[PDB]
RNA sequence: AUCUUGGUGGUAGUAGCAAAUAUUCAAAUGAGAACUUUGAAGACUGAAGUGGGGAAAGGUUCCACGUCAACAGCAGUUGGACGUGGGUUAGUCGAUCCUAAGAGAUGGGGAAGCUCCGUUUCAAAGGCCUGAUUUUAUGCAGGCCACCAUCGAAAGGGAAUCCGGUUAAGAUUCCGGAACCUGGAUAUGGAUUCUUCACGGUAACGUAACUGAAUGUGGAGACGUCGGCGCGAGCCCUGGGAGGAGUUAUCUUUUCUUCUUAACAGCUUAUCACCCCGGAAUUGGUUUAUCCGGAGAUGGGGUCUUAUGGCUGGAAGAGGCCAGCACCUUUGCUGGCUCCGGUGCGCUUGUGACGGCCCGUGAAAAUCCACAGGAAGGAAUAGUUUUCAUGCCAGGUCGUACUGAUAACCGCAGCAGGUCUCCAAGGUGAACAGCCUCUAGUUGAUAGAAUAAUGUAGAUAAGGGAAGUCGGCAAAAUAGAUCCGUAACUUCGGGAUAAGGAUUGGCUCUAAGGGUCGAUCAACUUAGAACUGGUACGGACAAGGGGAAUCUGACUGUCUAAUU
C-alpha cells in the first residue's frame, strides 16, 4: 500500500544499509535503519558460543557492567567451562606425571 | 463473489487451469503435511500409551 | 527404485564431456564425498573439506591427508618406510 | 522513560535536588469489567528520566497529591 | 578496559 | 611487429600474483640455537586450505625461547599431521612424520619434504602436493648428503639443511580431470592471469612469431635457440629433442 | 553534488554574484563603451567546468 | 586557384513540423486564449509506474513577486525564459577515523639531469606510563616497550535519535516532548572490609555493585553461494463493533473509508548449546531433507544468548475519525469515539537451524571487551569501591535547496539514444508475463478540413497450395494445462514437449485429503457425477510447427562498438 524511503543518502542495500518498515503513531509506514546483528562471543579453545555472555557489538562491550561480560569462575568470559575442566585435569595430572618421571630417571641413576 | 463460487468448487476444471499441478500446488508441499500429520499422530499415541516405543518405532519409518 | 544404471553421482553432467572423462570424475567424486573412519574417536564422520583436509564431526580433529582421499597410498608406504627406519637407528 | 511502582521510591525523587517539575495525568479507562475508573499518572521529569507512577485506586491518588512537596511545580493535565 | 579509561580513574584518584 | 605476450608479462602489471586470500608464506621456523642443539616442541594448532595452492597448511604454535609469548609458524601439512599433534624441530627430534630434521640427523631412505637448499633458507624443495625428496646418500667429510628431487634430478645439499618428514599432503590433485572450462577459470582466479591462452597460430604477423598466414601454420621450425632473444622464444626453446616420447623418462 | 566540498560550493557562489546584467548607472558614465555584460552565463547554455 | 573572410540569392513560402492511444465543454484572466488557471467530463501510466526517494553529474534549475523583446522549430496571458529578491540550521545523518587493491616521502642506491628505484629496507630512525617535586609542569626519581611516514572507500569497517508539529521554499538538522553516545569533572547514596579486595548455586551459572600495573593469551570487528524448512515484521485477505461517505425504480444487515503507536527503558520471552540425576538391544530418539547415543541416548529436572515477540513506562496529553455551537474573528470553541478478533505452500523482507557445491573453501585495519598474571596500594573506628545508581559540564569544522531525466546529467539542443540503486496495492493467471483497476502522477508531444495516387504500420481473402524466389525471404500454421501415446540412434545421462491423439465453459452437487481441546475451529487442492448451450469453452490476453538426412564445430562460453 505505502512504500517508503531510505532515510540517509546511502541508496543501495549494502549490508550497513538496512530497513525495517515500521508504523508510527502518526499512522504512517516509515523505514527505520537497523544495526547490524551482533554475534555471541565464542570460546578461545573450541570455538563455541560462551554461555551467561552478553551478545553485542564491540564498543558497545565498554557501556556494560562487568557481569555481563564474565562469568564467575577461572577463565570466566574467555574459555567455556567444559574448556576449564580440561585444562585443570590435564594440568593436575601432567603435573603429577612430571614428578613419577623424575623419580624413574632418579632411581635408574 | 468469485472467491466465494471458488470455495463451492466452480471456475476450477480443465479448461481454467494455465499452472502444471506441481506450480498450483507443489508435491514437496503436500508430502510435508502428510508426513508432518502421521509423525504427530504417532507421537500422539505412543505419549498416551496407545502404542509402545517398539510399535512407534516400526511405524515411524512406515510413514 | 535405481534411478540410473551406472553414471551414478555423475548424472548431474547429463551428456556432456565424455564417458571416459566422467567415468574418471565419477570414480574420485565417490572418494572426495565418503564419511571416513575417524583414526581419534572412532566414529565414522571423517569429510573432506577442501582438498587435503577431513574433518570429524564430533571430536573436531582435522588431518591433512590427500586431495580425494583421507590417505593416499604413497602416504601409507611411507608411514611404513619411516616407521622402519626409526627402528633400525633406535637399536 | 522509567515507571517506578513503590510508593516509597516515588516521594524519594519528589524530594531529590535536581526535580523541579513533576506532572499528574488523569485517564478514564475500563477494567476487567465495563465499570470505569480514574488512573492517574504522577510523573515527575528528573534530569536523565521522566519517572511515572501508575495509581489505580482514586483513594490512594488523593493522599498522593497532598503529600507532594511545595517547591515541586505540578502541572494538573 | 582501554588505557584512556584507566589513566581517568588514575587521575581521579590522584586528587 | 608489436610486443608479444610473453614480453608483456615480465613489466607485471596485470600479470601479478593474486594474494589477497593467502595465509602467509608457507616457511620453517628460522634457524636457531634451539633447533641448532636441541630440539623445540611446538603444537599444531589448525589446517587450513591456502588460496591459489595445492597442499593445505599447518598452523603451528611454538614458544618463544627468550622471551614470553607465543609464536606462530606457517608450516605445510605433510600427510597424516593432525591438529593437536605435537611437532618436533631440531637437530634431535625423532624420526616421526611431521617433525623437523636437519638431513646429516636421517638414515638413507628418508623420505622428506619443504626441504632447505641451503641452510637456514627456510625451505625450497618438493613443496607442492603430494612431493617429497628422498636422501640417498651422506658424505660425512664434506657434511653432504645427496638427495633425489621430485623431478629425477639428484642434489647434494650441505647436512645441515633441514626438511620435514613425510609427504606433503593434498597428493593426487591433478587425476581428477577438470572437465570445464569454468573449473580452470577458477583454478586461475586464485593463481595470476595465465588463463585462457590463444594460440600463437591464431593472431596476426604483428603479434607473435606464429602468426599469419593463408592458412594457421608455424612455418619455420618451432624449436628456438637458447641464445635467442626476448620476442623470439616462443616454440620448444633449446629442445633436445621433440616428438611422442616412446618409452620410460626415469634415469 | 548534494554532498559537495566547500571549494565547489566557493567557486559556485562567485558564479551566483557574477550572475548578473549591467548596472544601468554605467552607461551615463562619461567615455562609456560597455553596451552589456558580456560575460553573462547560464546553466542551460554553457557550463562551468568545475 | 573544390582560393581566404564576410555578405547574399534561386531552390521556396517549398521539404517538412505524422513514434510514445486523447481529447471535449464552460467560466475566469487578458488587447488577444486549441495551448494559462479553476471547475466539469473523457482517458492514460497501472507499483519492473508517467508514483515516492537517492548516488554520479548539474549548480540555483528550488520558492515568491514582477513579467514577455528574445528563447520554448505553431501559440503563449504560461515557463527550467527575462528582472528582482527569498531560501539549505545537526554531539547523534554524512564527511572527518580505519584499512583494501594501490599511491608515496624518508634512510640508501641509480641517473649528465628533469628525476628513477624501493616502503622496512645493509639507518645511532622513538614515545609512553607511574610517583612526585610540591622548587616546575621541564630536567630529575624510577620503570616500560620499540614495530617504521603519509595518502587511499560520501556502497567496505564504524560511538550515539526518535516521534509529533512547523515553511512560499529547510528539516532524522527548526519547535515541543522524550532519549542516547563520547570526553571531562565529581560527591551523595548503595555496595565492600576486624576472615581486608562480595556472596549464592552439586553444577550449567546467578547477582545493582564486588581492587588488579607490566606482560601475555583469547574474543568480537570478520565475511561465499545456492536449496528447502522454521520463526518474526510490514503488506495482502477477512469477522464483529463504533463512526463518516456512496448506491437505493428494484435488490443489497450493502459498497468505500477511519479505528494508529517511535527511539529509548523495565519486567518477561528461544531454536541452538550446556548442566544434574539416570544407565539404554526387544536398540531407541528424530528431521521435509538420516542423523545422534556407554566419548552417556530416550526420559525427569535445570542453566544460558534476548534475534524476536508479549505486557508496562514513553502515551494519549500525540495522531486519526466524527458531531455540535461559533463565523469574509488570531482563526476558534466544546464534546464523543479512537475497541475486540481470525486466517495462510500468500507477497516483500529480516533471521535461525540445517543441507548441497569447489584442483573456487569465499578482505584488512582502526576500535572495543574478557581472561591469565600478581605489580602495587588498601581497614576499625575508620579505610577502600564509580565496570551499581543519581547528579554537573561540553561536543568544533565542511556538506544539507532542487532535478536525477521523452526538458535540470552526457550526447552542438527542451535530442524516441545513454546513464548506478531502494520502496512496490486489488483482479485474472504458474507468474515482478499480457490485459483491467485503486493510491500517486500526467493528460505533454503544432493544429483545423478532406479522405486521390504512391507509401509506412496493421488486417482479411474464393479455388489451388511454393507453381513464386538464389533460397518458403515474409506470413501462416502450432502453442496453456490434464490424460494418453512416443521411433531410430546413444557416451545409457539422453534423444523427448520426439512423433501422434483426446479433453477443457457455465451451473447444481458428491467424495477424499486437516487443526485444537466426542465437541469445536479452518484452508485450499485433487477426483467424480448430473444438468445446460447455435458442439461453445487455454473463448480477449498469453502461447513449440514437426519429420528424414548431409556438411561442419564436440558441448556452455567469446570477438570485428558503426556492413562479417
Ligand atoms: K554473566
Ligand atoms: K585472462
Ligand atoms: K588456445
Ligand atoms: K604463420
Ligand atoms: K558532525
Ligand atoms: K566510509
Ligand atoms: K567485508
Ligand atoms: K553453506
Ligand atoms: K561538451
Ligand atoms: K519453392
Ligand atoms: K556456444
Ligand atoms: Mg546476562
Ligand atoms: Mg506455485
Ligand atoms: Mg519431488
Ligand atoms: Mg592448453
Ligand atoms: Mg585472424
Ligand atoms: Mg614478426
Ligand atoms: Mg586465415
Ligand atoms: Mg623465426
Ligand atoms: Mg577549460
Ligand atoms: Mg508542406
Ligand atoms: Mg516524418
Ligand atoms: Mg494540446
Ligand atoms: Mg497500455
Ligand atoms: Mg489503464
Ligand atoms: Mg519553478
Ligand atoms: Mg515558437
Ligand atoms: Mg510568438
Ligand atoms: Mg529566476
Ligand atoms: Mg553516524
Ligand atoms: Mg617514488
Ligand atoms: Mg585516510
Ligand atoms: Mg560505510
Ligand atoms: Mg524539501
Ligand atoms: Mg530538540
Ligand atoms: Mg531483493
Ligand atoms: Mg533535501
Ligand atoms: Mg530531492
Ligand atoms: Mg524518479
Ligand atoms: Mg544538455
Ligand atoms: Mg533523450
Ligand atoms: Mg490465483
Ligand atoms: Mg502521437
Ligand atoms: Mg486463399
Ligand atoms: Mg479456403
Ligand atoms: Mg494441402
Ligand atoms: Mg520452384
Ligand atoms: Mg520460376
Ligand atoms: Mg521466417
Ligand atoms: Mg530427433
Ligand atoms: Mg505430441
Ligand atoms: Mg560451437
Ligand atoms: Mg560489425
Ligand atoms: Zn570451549
Ligand atoms: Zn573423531
Amino acid at each position: 500500500a505505502q512504500r517508503v524511503t531510505f532515510r540517509r543518502r546511502n541508496p543501495y542495500n549494502t549490508r550497513s544499509n538496512k530497513i525495517k518498515v515500521v508504523k508510527t503513531p502518526g499512522g504512517i509506514l516509515r523505514a527505520q535503519h537497523v544495526k547490524k546483528l551482533a554475534t555471541r562471543p565464542k570460546c578461545g579453545d573450541c570455538g563455541s558460543a560462551l554461555q551467561g555472555i552478553s551478545t553485542l557489538r564491540p564498543r558497545q562491550y565498554a557501556t556494560v557492567s562487568k557481569t555481563h561480560k564474565t562469568v564467575s569462575r577461572a577463565y570466566g568470559g574467555s574459555r567455556c567451562a567444559n574448556c576449564v575442566k580440561e585444562r585443570i585435569i590435564r594440568a593436575f595430572l601432567i603435573e603429577e606425571q612430571k614428578i613419577v618421571k623424575k623419580v624413574v630417571k632418579e632411581q635408574t641413576e | 463473489a468469485h472467491a466465494q463460487s471458488k470455495r463451492e468448487g466452480r471456475h476450477s476444471g480443465y479448461g481454467k487451469r494455465k499452472g502444471t499441478r506441481e506450480a498450483r500446488l507443489p508435491s514437496q508441499v503436500v508430502w510435508i503435511r502428510r508426513l508432518r500429520v502421521l509423525r504427530r499422530l504417532l507421537a500422539k499415541y505412543r505419549d498416551a500409551g496407545k502404542i509402545d516405543k517398539h510399535l512407534y518405532h516400526v511405524l515411524y519409518k512406515e510413514s | 527404485a535405481k534411478r540410473t544404471k551406472k553414471v551414478g553421482i555423475t548424472g548431474k553432467y547429463g551428456v556432456r564431456y565424455g564417458s571416459s572423462l566422467r567415468r574418471q570424475v565419477k570414480k574420485l567424486e565417490i572418494q572426495q564425498h565418503a564419511r571416513y573412519d575417524c583414526s581419534f574417536c572412532g566414529k565414522k564422520t571423517v569429510k573432506r573439506g577442501a582438498a587435503g583436509i577431513w574433518t570429524c564431526s564430533c571430536c573436531k580433529k582435522t588431518v591433512a591427508g590427500g586431495a580425494y582421499t583421507v590417505s593416499t597410498a604413497a602416504a601409507a608406504t611411507v608411514r611404513s618406510t619411516i616407521r622402519r627406519l626409526r627402528e633400525m637407528v633406535e637399536a | 522513560a522509567r515507571e517506578i511502582t513503590d510508593i516509597k521510591q516515588f516521594l524519594e525523587l519528589t524530594r531529590r535536588a535536581d526535580v523541579k517539575t513533576a506532572t499528574v495525568k488523569i485517564n478514564k479507562k475500563l477494567n476487567k469489567a465495563g465499570k470505569p475508573f480514574r488512573q492517574t499518572k504522577f510523573k515527575v521529569r528528573g534530569s536523565s528520566s521522566l519517572y511515572t507512577l501508575v495509581i489505580n485506586d482514586a483513594g490512594k491518588a488523593k493522599k498522593l497529591i497532598q503529600s507532594l512537596p511545595p517547591t515541586l511545580k505540578v502541572n494538573r493535565l | 578496559m582501554r588505557a584512556r579509561w584507566r589513566k581517568k580513574r588514575t587521575r581521579r584518584l590522584k586528587r | 611487429g608489436r610486443v608479444i605476450r610473453n614480453q608483456r608479462k615480465g613489466a607485471g602489471s596485470i600479470f601479478t600474483s593474486h594474494t589477497r586470500l593467502r595465509q602467509g608464506a608457507a616457511k620453517l621456523r628460522t634457524l636457531d640455537y634451539a633447533e641448532r642443539h636441541g630440539y623445540i616442541r611446538g603444537i599444531v594448532k589448525q589446517i587450513v586450505h591456502d588460496s591459489g595452492r595445492g597442499a593445505p597448511l599447518a598452523k603451528v604454535v611454538f614458544r618463544d625461547p627468550y622471551k614470553y609469548r607465543l609464536r606462530e609458524e606457517i608450516f605445510i601439512a605433510n600427510e597424516g599431521v593432525h591438529t593437536g599433534q605435537f611437532i618436533y624441530a631440531g637437530k634431535k627430534a625423532s624420526l616421526n612424520v611431521g617433525n623437523v630434521l636437519p638431513l646429516g640427523s636421517v638414515p638413507e631412505g628418508t623420505i622428506v619434504s619443504n626441504v632447505e637448499e641451503k641452510p637456514g633458507d627456510r625451505g625450497a624443495l618438493a613443496r607442492a602436493s603430494g612431493n617429497y625428496v628422498i636422501i640417498i646418500g651422506h658424505n660425512p667429510d664434506e657434511n653432504k648428503t645427496r638427495v633425489r628431487l621430485p623431478s629425477g634430478a639428484k642434489k647434494v645439499i650441505s647436512s645441515d639443511a633441514r626438511g620435514v618428514i613425510g609427504v606433503i599432503a593434498g597428493g593426487g590433485r591433478v587425476d581428477k580431470p577438470l572437465l570445464k572450462a569454468g573449473r580452470a577459470f577458477h583454478k586461475y582466479r586464485l593463481k595470476r592471469n595465465s588463463w585462457p591462452k590463444t594460440r600463437g597460430v591464431a593472431m596476426n604477423p604483428v603479434d607473435h612469431p606464429h602468426g599469419g598466414g593463408n592458412h594457421q601454420h608455424i612455418g619455420k621450425a618451432s624449436t628456438i635457440s637458447r641464445g635467442a632473444v626476448s620476442g623470439q622464444k616462443a616454440g620448444l626453446i633449446a629442445a633436445r629433442r621433440t616428438g611422442l616420447l616412446r618409452g620410460s623418462q626415469k634415469t | 553534488a548534494a554532498q559537495k566540498s566547500f571549494r565547489i560550493k566557493q567557486k559556485m557562489a562567485k558564479a551566483k554574484k557574477q550572475n548578473r546584467p549591467l548596472p544601468q548607472w554605467i552607461r551615463l558614465r562619461t567615455n562609456n563603451t560597455i553596451r552589456y555584460n558580456a560575460k553573462r552565463r547560464n546553466w542551460r547554455r554553457t557550463k562551468m567546468n568545475i
